[PDB]
């Protein structure tokens, strides 16, 4: 069916004329890609784009031992 | 003999507690060293992991 071989490539080239993502999204693709974009961040964490690690650690304080001896 | 050897073996017990103190604080300071590096090593992947 090479007449069908040409007819699924030629209506693939029409999909390669794109402006803003989906062609017939409407309220469908706008809600779904925003529902999924939250879920990759919801149970994952709150993370910005480029912020480095900012913290500070304190070690164990070295106490002394009192000892009258001999 | 015992009162001489009571002070003899005591000062070998006094120096044991200073070998143990000198390596414990040297190591407990060192355990926080790479753990400071680990969390920055952790965080530089997580901002990469969120984008990919």
């Amino acid at each position: 069916v090479q007449k069908l071989f040409v007819d699924k490539i030629r209506e693939y080239r029409t999909k390669r004329q794109t402006s803003g993502g989906p062609v017939d999204a409407g309220p469908e693709y706008q809600q779904d890609l925003d529902r999924e974009l939250f879920k990759l961040k919801q149970m994952y964490g709150k993370a910005d784009m480029n912020t480095f690690p900012n913290f500070t650690f304190e070690d164990p304080k070295f106490e002394a031992v009192e000892k009258p001896q001999s | 003999i015992d009162l001489e050897k009571s002070q003899q073996a005591l000062v070998q017990k006094r120096h044991y507690l200073f070998d143990v103190q000198r390596n414990n604080i040297a190591m407990a300071l060192e355990v926080t060293y790479r753990e400071r590096l680990h969390r920055v090593y952790k965080e530089i992947k997580n901002r990469l992991d969120y984008h990919i």
